[PDB]
């Protein structure tokens, strides 16, 4: 079947066929271009006419050009041969090392796992960061969010989780860059070569990379998160392994659907997004699950626009997560890195059965002394410190050291300040918050608790300022 | 662009845009009477169950509904500019509104000799002397050299009077002279 | 459902015979005009984003192709166009003249001279709608790009290929950072080492026309208009000419990057571009979003600032540095537009409006100014000294008769006054490293704070003369060795004995 391009409006191309109307989600091929322009059927308008969405720039299309139906959805090369390579939206090698040679091909638009395939196992994934071990612990095989504004650390943190968790992992890894800096994607490819994760001489590489960046058209950022997902479905289903799935950033999948929803002729909903906003996120996000064959451990990174957590795009992804780490800027101004909100970070496995009865009791004492300090900030700012009680000059004097003890020097931020990266075990971040909540360290200043590892370096710092 | 001649009625709508564009091409080349005799027979040859079907049926195509009409208007009588009109109505999907274009064109061509007829709505039809007297005083009112047409309707709700319209004039001598008795109340 | 081309002037061409003396393949008419775009009937072989020409002499871009008509975005004013015109098809995508033969001119956004010096003499044309380089050809930054400002070159260092924001309110000294970057390249463009040459491009969006004219004099007064291009779409120009101004400005810098040369471009400013793209969007009846902006403002500034990159050695080895300018309303760094550009560029420079009033100039907020990738690419002479001043400017900021407080409150004010700088005085790299040396090695700790602007203007004016041949080994060897710093100890302590307090 061949068709004629009838209307080109931005990044939405219209096509009229004469026989053989292709069904929805089929790919088409445009005839007469130097590169490869591939469309994607999105509607049927009647009078034997479809309406597509283009996956590259539509500069130079004449009304009457010929387009050829492929007969099937977009199929990318998948397998263990795609490890150690880079792939674009339609699965072509963009690393100038030759074609990707596999045996089988998998479509992009696949359906979700059923009800009788969901596994109900819950474990704990210890990371090494004091704030996310204690107050919101991470589960193996479940989704993980990372909320925050623009400039708080949603990528210095996600490159620390790669440095700790994914390097010592035994399974496979998949990175999918949706709408970030292209100079950052060059640095990730050039750090995994020196650290030996990707190897260009033999066949012992452990991570695949998928990339559709911020200089891409809106039709190619709205479909690249389905490509880095379909690569990580082979490593779970047809091999039976434990994978990791880092996506950054997932808001660009939502933003780039609103750019093209105006051109498709729709009535727009609230603050400016598409009407089908929560229908097509649930269709995407219910394909990243731990089923009865393997475990997908997705660590996403979500962007909050204009620091507003009531915006419909970062407030409809809260129903799809197990853990949650809300970053904030007002903590990052004081110099507390990572600037994790302690009273807004939630978790699902926080339960006295799974994590214990000793972990659960110290973690709830920390959220109690930090909430009572938050209710006195309206009075300390007006009437000063000398108007409180005597027992309430101890909630203030202890919460101002737990706040500074939730700071930690990261490993990837060695080139920022020149301090050593520190890692703590889970059994030692329980002991550090007992010897502060009890009152063992009421003879030290607050700045001695600033940017250290475990509790033993806090007393090895207060002897300096003597 | 070029200029186009204005019709003396100037109606509006999607059917008036096609009765004006034909009047701006048939007043040129002096063919305003040849199209009118053709258009009163294309109204007959559309409303046949072989041809009234598969023109409103949306599941055929655009192009094969043209070819089934490009030979139908070619073989019988027509090869004027009007064969492009049926060719243009079938391209734009406006083949359903073809009685709307035809019925608009007759009144647009009527006013070239017509008079926008009257309406006398009083009662049962009366004798001949009352009819010829109103037909020979209304001829004195037009002052345009055009033989006026007229319609008579029966409406018994008016008590003893009659209302008369001449185009857009509408004199009135009816039961509204009973409603003018509010001067006994409103004063 | 009434159709744009269902009018009687187009039905008459069809109903009176399919007319032969109308082209309808390379030329068409104009059906309507007035909201910006024009509705052009015909032109059945036009491409998308292809420049056309009107009968009045105006260029227009083919934006929106439909089965009836074409919507042409009109560059310039739309009074000159009338319904019923005839528009010709050029046959090429929107492109600008580009080459080495533009250094010294003042063009407008379409590539025509407005300085009154005749034609330009160009031979090559590049498109404005090209894509950024991918992941393979780029490489990390390694060469430093000097500024000549003592607060920027030692605290937020820049490198050849790194985006850097300049963000602040009105009248805080935004443009006067961008001017001193262009004048500081006089020392390198007039030398023999070709590997350190650097050109410049200035893009003026929405400014006044009388402020660009008083700017090209200041560059001509300092011999800086022989390696600088200026693109100009001022506030009286039409709205499509301000939208397409940084694209034509960046396509003139992409020439030098692909041919082994280094470029530099200053967009001034990207705030007034986004209020020009807002106008063309709402005049096309598009759904507004936050602050009545369109939904694709992020596509506007990301597809432009992704081009500023550094190629690898197999692609020539050139670069392209960008320095956009954003204006905030009363310190609002949490609005829609100043967060869409913080989440693109590789760092920030903050200009406070309440340090510009207290007499500190340039009013650089040292707490909120960061530069991530450009810290590893600076001179080891500067890193050996400015790595120490980074510590004391931190310890001054926590303490804002006690012990361990009146020591840091003494030194921390002598380093704040050391970082003031007069206008249009770009310093060299090796003259900075002696003045920052005296403030961090503990020599001016005894002086009064008011008599330290007098001290820097007296020490530099003499060591540039009597120790000129002994200063060159800092710039030549690129570092401070054990023989230079033992020599530098005697230059200062002999000058303080002669400097009359
Ligand atoms: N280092 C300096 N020392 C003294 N004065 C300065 C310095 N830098 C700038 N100024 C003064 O600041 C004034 C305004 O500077 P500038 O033109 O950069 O502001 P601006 O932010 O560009 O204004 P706008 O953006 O509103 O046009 C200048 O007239 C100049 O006198
Ligand atoms: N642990 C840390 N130590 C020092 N600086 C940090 C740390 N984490 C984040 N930052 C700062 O926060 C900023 C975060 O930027 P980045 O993570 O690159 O992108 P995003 O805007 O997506 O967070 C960086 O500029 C970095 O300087
Ligand atoms: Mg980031
Ligand atoms: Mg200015």
């Amino acid at each position: 079947a061949t068709g004629r391009i009838v209307a080109v409006i931005g990044a939405v191309v219209d096509v009229q066929f004469d026989e053989g109307l292709p069904p929805i989600l089929n790919a088409l091929e445009v005839q007469g271009r130097e590169t490869r322009l591939v469309l994607e059927v999105a509607q049927h308008l009647g009078e034997s006419t479809v309406r597509t969405i283009a996956m590259d720039g539509t500069e130079g299309l004449v009304r009457g050009q010929k387009v050829l139906d492929s007969g099937a959805p977009i199929k990318i090369p998948v397998g263990p041969e795609t490890l150690g390579r880079i792939m674009n939206v339609i699965g072509e090698p963009i690393d100038e090392r030759g074609p990707i040679k596999t045996k089988q091909f998998a479509a992009i638009h696949a359906e979700a796992p059923e009800f009788m395939e969901m596994s109900v196992e819950q474990e704990i994934l210890v990371t090494g960061i004091k704030v996310v071990d204690l107050l919101a612990p991470y589960a193996k095989g479940g989704k993980i969010g990372l909320f925050g504004g623009a400039g708080v650390g949603k990528t210095v943190l996600i490159m620390e989780l790669i440095n700790n968790v994914a390097k010592a992992h035994g399974g496979y890894s998949v990175f999918a860059g949706v709408g970030e800096r292209t100079r950052e994607g060059n640095d990730l490819y050039h750090e995994m070569i020196e650290s030996g994760v990707i190897n260009l001489k033999d066949a012992t590489s452990k991570v695949a990379l998928v990339y559709g960046q911020m200089n891409e058209p809106p039709g190619a950022r709205a479909r690249v998160a389905l490509t880095g997902l379909t690569v990580a479905e082979y490593f779970r289903d047809q091999e039976g392994q434990d994978v990791l799935l880092f996506i950054d950033n997932i808001f660009r999948f939502t933003q780039a659907g609103s750019e093209v929803s105006a051109l498709l002729g729709r009535i727009p909903s609230a603050v400016g997004y598409q009407p089908t906003l929560a229908t097509d996120m649930g269709t995407m996000q219910e394909r990243i699950t731990t089923t009865k064959k393997g475990s997908i451990t997705s660590v996403q990174a979500i962007y909050v626009p204009a620091d507003d957590l009531t915006d419909p795009a970062p407030a409809t992804t809260f129903a799809h997560l197990d853990a949650t780490t809300v970053l904030s800027r007002a903590i990052a101004e004081l110099g507390i890195y990572p600037a994790v909100d302690p009273l807004d970070s939630t978790s699902r496995i926080m339960d006295p059965n799974i994590v214990g009865s000793e972990h659960y009791d110290v973690a709830r004492g920390v959220q109690k002394i930090l909430q009572d300090y938050k209710s006195l900030q309206d009075i300390i700012a007006i009437l000063g410190m000398d108007e409180l009680s005597e027992e309430d000059k101890l909630t203030v004097s202890r919460a101002r050291k737990i706040q500074r003890f939730l700071s930690q020097p990261f490993q990837v931020a060695e080139v920022f300040t020149g301090h050593l990266g520190k890692l703590v075990p889970l059994k030692e971040t329980i002991k550090g918050f007992q010897q502060i909540l009890a009152g063992e360290y009421d003879h030290l200043p607050e700045q001695a608790f600033y940017m250290v590892g475990p509790i033993e370096e806090a007393v090895a710092k207060a002897d300096k300022l003597a | 662009f070029a200029k186009l001649v204005r019709p003396p009625v100037q109606i509006y709508g999607i059917e008036g845009r096609y009765a004006t564009a034909l009047y701006s091409a048939a007043s040129k080349q002096n063919k305003l009477e040849q199209v009118e005799k053709e258009l009163l027979r294309v109204a007959q040859i559309l409303k046949e169950p072989k041809v009234a079907a598969s023109i409103m049926n949306p599941y055929v195509k655009r192009s094969v509904k043209v070819k089934s009409l490009s030979d139908m208007t070619a073989k019988e009588k027509f090869s004027p500019l009007t064969s492009n009109l049926i060719n243009l109505l079938a391209e734009n999907g406006r083949l359903s509104s073809t009685p709307g274009v035809i019925s608009a064109f007759s009144t647009m061509m009527s006013v070239h000799r017509g008079e926008v007829p009257c309406s006398v709505t009083t009662a049962s039809p009366l004798d001949e002397a009352t009819l010829t007297e109103l037909k020979t005083v209304l001829k004195s009112f037009l002052s345009k050299g055009q033989i006026l047409k007229l319609e008579v309707k029966v409406d018994p709700s008016i008590m003893g009077g009659m209302i008369v319209r001449i185009g857009e004039k509408y004199v009135d001598m009816s039961a509204k002279t009973k409603i003018q008795k509010l001067s006994r109340a409103m004063r | 459902k009434t159709g744009t081309a269902e009018v009687s002037s187009i039905l008459e061409e069809r109903i009176l015979g399919a007319d032969t003396s109308v082209d309808l393949e390379e030329t068409g008419r104009v059906l309507s005009i007035g909201d910006g775009i024009a509705r052009v009937h015909g032109l059945r072989n036009v491409q998308a984003e292809e420049m056309v020409e009107f009968s009045s002499g105006l260029k227009g871009m083919s934006l929106n192709l439909e089965p009836d008509n074409v919507g042409v975005v009109v560059f310039g004013n739309d009074k000159l166009i009338k319904e019923g015109d005839i528009v010709k098809r050029t046959g090429a995508i929107v492109d600008v003249p580009v080459g080495e033969e533009l250094l010294g001119r003042v063009v407008d956004a379409l590539g025509n001279a407005i300085d009154g010096k005749g034609p330009i003499g160009s031979k090559t044309r590049r498109r404005v709608g090209l894509k950024a380089p991918g992941i393979i050809p780029r490489i990390s930054v390694r060469e430093p790009m000097q500024t000549g400002i003592k607060a920027v070159d030692s605290l937020v260092p820049i490198g050849r290929g790194q985006r850097e924001l300049i963000i602040g309110d009105r009248q805080t000294g935004k443009t006067s950072i961008a001017i001193d970057t262009i004048i500081n390249q006089k020392r390198f463009n007039d030398g023999t080492d070709e590997k350190k040459k650097l050109y410049c491009i200035y893009v003026a969006i929405g400014q006044k026309r009388s402020t660009v004219a008083q700017l090209v004099k200041r560059l001509t007064d300092a011999d800086a208009m022989k390696y600088t291009i200026v693109v100009s779409a001022t506030a009286s120009d039409a709205a499509p000419l301000q939208y397409l101004a940084p694209y034509s400005g960046c396509s003139m810098g992409e020439y030098f990057r692909d041919n082994g040369k280094h470029a530099l471009i200053i967009y001034d400013d990207l705030s007034k571009q986004a209020v020009a793209y807002r106008q063309m969007s709402l005049l096309l009846r598009r759904p507004p979003g936050r602050e009545a902006y369109p939904g694709d403002v992020f596509y506007l500034h990301s597809r432009l600032l992704e081009r500023a990159a550094k190629m690898n050695d197999a692609f020539g080895g050139g670069s392209l540095t960008a320095l956009p300018v954003i204006e905030t309303q009363a310190g609002d760094v949490s609005a829609y537009i100043p967060t869409n550009v913080i989440s693109i560029t590789d760092g920030q420079i903050f200009l406070e409006t309440e340090l510009f009033y207290k007499g500190i100039r340039p009013a650089i907020n040292v707490g909120l100014s960061v530069s991530r990738v450009g810290s590893a690419a600076q001179t080891r002479a500067m890193k050996q000294v400015a790595g120490t001043m980074k510590l004391e400017l931190a310890q001054y900021r926590e303490v804002a008769l006690d012990a361990a407080t009146q020591q840091l409150l003494s030194r921390g004010v002598r380093l704040t006054e050391l970082l003031k700088q007069g206008q249009y005085a770009p310093m060299a790299i090796e003259e900075q490293v002696a003045v920052i040396y005296a403030g961090v090695r503990g020599y001016l700790d005894k002086l009064e704070p008011s008599k330290i602007t007098k001290f820097e203007n007296a020490f530099l004016s003499h060591v540039i003369s009597q120790h000129q041949a002994l200063l060159g080994k800092i710039r030549a060897d690129g570092k401070i060795s054990e023989e230079t710093d033992a020599k530098l100890k005697e230059i200062v302590t002999n000058f303080l004995a002669g400097f009359e307090a």
